[PDB]
């Protein structure tokens, strides 16, 4: 019916309406970081996605 | 003693370098610490999940 992996997480699933199989990959998560100089110097910042 | 034995020292050093180049691949258990630390990191990350 459905697959797993080493980390005990679901990776592949089979729909009932078709004999095909659909893979599962989680939505892209990631931390955010703020590149910045001193606020005495400038007010601008740069956004970095990890 | 270096200047009366320069060719001998050069030959010994080159033979030792070739020997250690062969011995870094011949012995399989010569990389204990790096493999252990990366395997420990992988296992500690796996046991949390
Ligand atoms: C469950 O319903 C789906 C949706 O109709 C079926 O999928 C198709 O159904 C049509 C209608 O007969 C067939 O002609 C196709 O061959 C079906 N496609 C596939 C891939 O099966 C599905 O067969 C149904 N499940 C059953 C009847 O067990």
């Amino acid at each position: 019916q459905f697959g797993r992996d080493i980390a005990d997480t679901t990776d592949a699933v089979r729909d009932p309406q078709t004999l095909e199989i659909l893979d599962i990959t989680p939505c892209s998560f990631g931390g955010v970081s703020v590149i910045t100089p001193g606020t005495n110097t400038s007010n601008q910042v740069a956004v970095l996605y990890q | 003693v270096l200047y009366e034995n320069q060719k001998l020292i050069a030959n010994q050093f080159n033979s030792a370098i070739g020997k250690i180049q062969d011995s870094l691949s011949s012995t399989p258990s010569a990389l204990g610490k790096l493999q252990d630390v990366v395997n420990h990191n992988a296992q500690a990350l796996n046991t949390l999940v």
